[PDB]
């Protein structure tokens, strides 16, 4: 499903995916959804 | 293993 308002994914230099939050300007290895 | 900071995007 889609992330919700204000976040995005990405690949870390591990390669782990990792959830972009711009609403609080913080991340986390934790999906959202 | 944290992951990238916000800074980083």
């Amino acid at each position: 499903g889609f992330l919700p308002k204000g976040w995005e994914v990405r690949h870390a230099p591990n390669g782990r995916p990792f959830f972009i939050d711009h609403n609080t300007k913080t991340t986390t290895w934790e999906d959202p959804r | 293993e944290a992951p990238p900071s916000y800074a980083e995007v």
